[PDB]
RNA sequence: GGAGUAUGGUCGCAAGGCUGAAAAAUUGACGGAAGGGCACCACCAGGGGUGGAGC
C-alpha cells in the first residue's frame, strides 16, 4: 500500500465471527477500511482469543503480513494506540 | 397503562410509536359512537396479534368491552429460531382472518418502518383468508405495487438499502364479497437493520417530473381490462409526459377456504411519477368497486386525474408516505433533517402525528417557508437490540 | 399501444427488487491446424 | 372530490399551466461531520420561543438553574459539599429494564 | 359482421357478437365501448343475458357455451356441452317462480339442453 | 507462459398472459365357447391354531 510500512484503518466488520472451530484463518481474518485510501481490504488478528480486542469502528494500525486462505496481506499490529500483543498479553488497558 | 391516548384515530401510528420508544401506552375509548359494533376493529386486533407475535416482552392487554387496550412494550427481536420460528430464515406465519376489510399495506406500512429497529431479520409471511394485496375503496389503502415502489425507496433515502428488502406476492388478490375477504398472501423479508437512519435533507426543488412508470393488475377479470386502462391513463398523460410507461399484470383468482372458493376478483392501477432530481416520486391508485363493475377507462382517468394531483400537490413526498419519512427522520441522530412538505400536503393525520410524537417525547418541529421546511430533530433512539459483534 | 416497455425496464420495474434512486479459415498453417 | 378532480383536471388551460411550471477520506469524513454541525445551528437560527427554546432544548454551555422535584429528604440531611453532584440526562432506552448480555473479564490485579 | 345482438333486461346495455369469434359489449345510452369478451375459438352464434344483467351465455360455433358475469366479464365456466355448433341460447326472464338464472340451450345435434 | 481440472462472483439468454382450478388404428375396444395346465388363497382325507378365563 501507499508509500509507507504501515497504515490505519477503521473496523468495519469482523467477518468470519460466526465460524466453527476457533483458529481458523476465517475466524482470525477482519475486514477494515484504509484511512489513507478508501478501500476496505482483509487483515489478520494474529489469534482467536486475541479477536476478542478487536471492536467495530476502532483506529487500527496494520502492516504486512510475511511468511488456510492464502493471499490475505495484512495483519493487525496495534489497535487504538496500543499494540496487540500487550492487549494479548494483558500488559495494557485499551483506550476507547 | 402510564402514558394515556384516546380515541382510534392513528391507531397504528401510536402502537408502533410506542414499540419504538419503550414508552407504555392506554388506549381508552376505541368505539363509544357505534352501537352496533363497539370495541376493537379485526384489523385491528390482528394488528395487535403481528405486533406481539414479531416483538418480545411486548403485553398486550384488552378490556372487556374491547374498547380499552393497554399495551406495555418489548424489544423488536424479529425471527431469531429460539423464541418466533425454528430456523433463522424461516418465515413467521401471520393468518389474519375473513372479516378483514382494510388492505395488507395496512399491516405493511407500520411493520416496514417498525422493521429496520429490530434485532435479527424480519421474515413475515401474511397468509390467511383475508390478505387483500390490492387498494382499497375502505381508508383507500395503497397497494402492493404502489408501497413498494413508492415508499421503500424512502428507507433508501434513509440509509436503508433496498438491496436486502425482499417483498414478493405469491398470489394477488381484490376484496371480493364487500369489502370483507382477500386471499392473497405475500411475504416481506427485511435484511437490513441499521443502528441509527441517516439525517437526511430534502430541500433542493423536485422541479422537472421525468417520467411516468405504473402497474395495472387484474385478478379474475380478462386481461383486456389493463390495455383499456393503459390506453386511458396515456390519452390523460400524452398532453403532459412522452414517457409513461405501465405494466400490465394477470392473475387468475385466489382460492380461499369456505371446500375453497375463487374470491379476489378485481383490478386497479397505480402510477409512479419519478421526478429527475433525486428519490422523489408521487404515487396514485384506483380499484374497481367489489361488487359495482365499473368501467376501466374511468379507472384509468380517474387515477390519471389523482396522480396530476399529487404532482400538483406535493412539495416533495406526497401525504401517503409524509407520516413514514418524518417518523423515521424522528427516530434518527439527535441533528435536524429537512422535509420540504408542500402547503396543502399538510394533513390531520400528519398533525396528529406530530401531536403522538409531542406527548411521546419527541423533540418538537420547526417550520419555516422556502411549500413550507419542516426540520424535525431526532431523538437518538435507533433500535435497542443489536449484538455488536 | 406502446405501453411495451422493454427488457431492461422490467428487469428494474416489475421485479422483486424496488429500484434504487442512485442510478442513472485464412492461411493454411491455420487450416491445417 | 372524483368529479371536482375530473373538472380541475379537465380545464385544459390547468393542465398547460401545470406542464409549464412542472415539467483524504479522513478529511472528507471529518468535513461532512462539520457539513451536519453546520446544518443544524443555521436551521434553528430562525425563531426563539418555537425553535431556540422547544426545538433544540437548552443548549450546552450555558449556566442553568435546575428545579428537580420530589427529592428524598435523606439526600437534604446527609449532604455535605464534598461529594459533589452529578445529573445526568437518561435516554428513552436508559430507563428500560432488561437482561443485559455483557462481555465481562476480570480485572488483571484482582485476586 | 355483426352474427347476434341483444339488450339488457333493464335497457342498460348492449352486446353485439361477431364474426372475428368476439363479443362486444357497449353501453345502450353512448356506444361506448364497456367491454368485449373473448376466448371463443369459432365465430358466436347467439347469446342471451339474465333478467338483472349479472350474467351472459354465449353460444358459439366451437360446440360450446360461455358464462360471463358482466360485471369485469370474468367467464364463469366455459361448459362443453354439445356435440355440434351450438345454435341459440335463451334464458327464461321470470324469476317469479325462483329459477331465474337457468337457461336453454339448441344445437345442431338435435338437442335442447335445460 | 501453454494445457487440463475445479471454486466463487459478474453479465446476457431463458423471463411477456385469446387468459381466469377440478389421441392413435388396414396394427384398436370388449367379450362368449371349446380344450389344456396349476393351486392346502381349490375339491378329497386328516391334523392344528385363533375365537371361552386371565396377562
Amino acid at each position: 500500500f501507499g508509500g509507507s510500512s504501515h497504515a490505519k484503518g477503521i473496523v468495519l466488520e469482523k467477518v468470519g465471527v460466526e465460524a466453527k472451530q476457533p483458529n481458523s484463518a476465517i475466524r482470525k481474518c477482519v475486514r477494515v477500511q484504509l484511512i489513507k485510501n478508501g478501500k476496505k481490504v482483509t487483515a489478520f488478528v494474529p489469534n482467536d482469543g486475541c479477536l476478542n480486542f478487536v471492536d467495530e469502528n476502532d483506529e487500527v494500525l496494520l502492516a504486512g503480513f510475511g511468511r488456510d486462505i492464502p493471499g490475505v496481506r495484512f495483519k493487525v499490529v496495534k489497535v487504538s494506540g496500543v499494540g496487540l500483543l500487550a492487549l494479548w498479553k494483558e500488559k495494557k488497558e485499551k483506550p476507547r | 397503562e402510564f402514558l394515556r391516548f384516546t380515541g382510534h384515530r392513528a391507531f397504528t401510528q401510536r402502537l408502533v410509536l410506542a414499540t419504538l420508544y419503550g414508552r407504555p401506552i392506554h388506549i381508552s375509548k376505541i368505539r363509544s359512537s357505534s352501537a352496533t359494533n363497539p370495541g376493537l376493529a379485526p384489523h385491528e386486533i390482528s394488528f395487535l396479534r403481528l405486533l406481539e407475535s414479531v416483538t418480545n416482552g411486548s403485553i398486550i392487554d384488552v378490556s372487556y368491552s374491547g374498547t380499552t387496550i393497554t399495551y406495555q412494550p418489548g424489544l423488536i427481536t424479529g425471527t431469531v429460531p429460539g423464541m418466533n420460528a425454528s430456523l433463522s430464515s424461516d418465515a413467521i406465519e401471520h393468518v389474519i382472518p375473513a372479516t378483514n376489510t382494510r388492505g395488507i399495506t395496512y399491516f405493511l406500512i407500520p411493520l416496514a418502518l417498525l422493521a429496520p429497529f429490530s434485532k435479527a431479520h424480519l421474515n413475515v409471511r401474511f397468509t390467511g383468508p383475508g390478505v387483500i394485496t390490492s387498494a382499497t375503496h375502505g381508508a383507500r389503502d395503497l397497494s402492493i405495487d404502489t408501497f413498494r415502489t413508492a415508499v421503500l425507496p424512502l428507507y433508501g433515502l434513509f440509509g436503508i438499502p433496498p438491496a436486502r428488502i425482499e417483498l414478493r406476492v405469491l398470489q394477488r388478490s381484490c376484496a371480493g364479497p364487500g369489502g370483507k375477504g382477500g386471499g392473497g398472501i405475500v411475504e416481506m423479508r427485511f435484511a437490513s437493520q441499521v443502528r441509527l437512519p441517516k439525517t437526511l435533507h430534502l430541500n433542493r426543488r423536485p422541479g422537472k417530473v421525468r417520467r411516468i412508470r405504473g402497474v395495472a393488475y387484474c385478478t379474475g377479470v380478462a386481461a383486456s381490462h389493463n390495455n383499456r386502462m393503459i390506453t386511458a391513463a396515456r390519452g390523460v398523460l400524452n398532453q403532459l409526459v412522452s414517457d409513461v410507461h405501465i405494466a400490465a399484470q394477470y392473475d387468475p383468482a385466489p382460492l380461499v377456504a369456505e371446500q375453497k372458493k375463487k374470491t379476489g376478483i378485481g383490478f386497479g392501477l397505480s402510477l409512479v411519477a419519478e421526478t429527475s432530481a433525486e428519490g422523489v416520486i408521487y404515487a396514485a391508485d384506483e380499484v374497481a368497486p367489489p361488487e359495482g363493475g365499473v368501467v376501466p377507462e374511468d379507472i384509468g382517468e380517474k387515477c390519471a386525474y389523482q396522480l396530476l394531483d399529487v404532482i400538483a400537490q406535493g412539495g416533495c413526498v406526497m401525504a401517503a408516505s409524509a407520516p413514514t419519512v418524518l417518523t423515521l427522520m424522528a427516530m434518527g441522530s439527535e441533528d435536524v433533517g429537512r422535509l420540504r412538505l408542500g402547503r396543502r400536503v399538510v394533513s390531520p393525520e400528519l398533525l396528529e402525528l406530530a401531536r403522538d410524537l409531542k406527548a411521546f417525547g419527541a423533540a418538537s418541529w420547526g417550520i419555516r417557508d422556502a411549500d413550507l421546511i419542516v426540520s424535525v430533530k431526532g431523538t437518538g433512539v435507533g433500535n435497542v437490540g443489536r449484538k455488536v459483534a | 399501444a406502446d405501453g411495451k416497455m422493454s427488457k431492461q425496464e422490467l428487469k428494474v420495474y416489475l421485479s422483486s427488487r424496488p429500484p434504487d434512486p442512485t442510478r442513472k479459415p485464412e492461411d493454411s498453417a491455420e487450416l491445417l491446424a | 372530490d372524483y368529479e371536482e378532480l375530473k373538472t380541475k383536471w379537465s380545464n385544459p388551460e390547468n393542465i398547460d399551466a401545470l406542464r409549464r411550471t412542472r415539467f483524504q477520506w479522513y478529511e472528507m469524513q471529518k468535513a461532512m461531520l462539520q457539513k451536519q454541525l453546520d446544518i443544524n445551528k443555521a436551521e434553528y437560527a430562525e425563531l426563539d420561543e418555537h425553535q431556540r427554546r422547544q426545538v433544540e432544548g437548552y443548549r450546552a454551555g450555558k449556566y442553568a438553574r435546575l428545579v428537580i422535584e420530589g427529592v428524598p429528604a435523606e439526600f437534604c440531611k446527609n449532604f455535605q459539599p464534598r461529594m459533589p453532584i452529578l445529573v445526568g440526562g437518561l435516554s428513552a432506552t436508559e430507563d428500560r429494564f432488561g437482561f443485559v448480555q455483557v462481555r465481562i473479564k476480570r480485572h488483571r490485579w484482582h485476586k | 359482421d355483426i352474427l347476434s345482438l341483444r339488450f339488457s333486461p333493464d335497457a342498460r346495455l348492449l352486446a353485439v357478437a361477431l364474426l372475428d369469434s368476439t363479443v362486444k359489449v357497449f353501453f345502450n345510452d353512448t356506444l361506448k365501448l364497456y367491454l368485449n369478451l373473448y376466448g371463443h375459438k369459432l365465430p358466436v352464434l347467439s347469446m342471451d343475458i339474465s333478467y338483472d344483467s349479472k350474467l351472459i351465455v354465449t353460444s358459439s360455433a366451437d360446440k360450446n357455451i360461455r358464462i360471463w358475469g358482466l360485471d369485469f366479464g370474468d367467464c364463469h365456466k366455459a361448459l362443453f356441452g354439445h356435440q355440434d355448433s351450438i345454435l341459440q341460447v335463451a334464458f327464461i326472464p321470470h324469476n317469479s317462480d325462483g329459477n331465474g338464472h337457468y337457461f336453454f340451450s339448441a344445437s345442431k345435434d338435435r338437442t335442447i339442453k335445460y
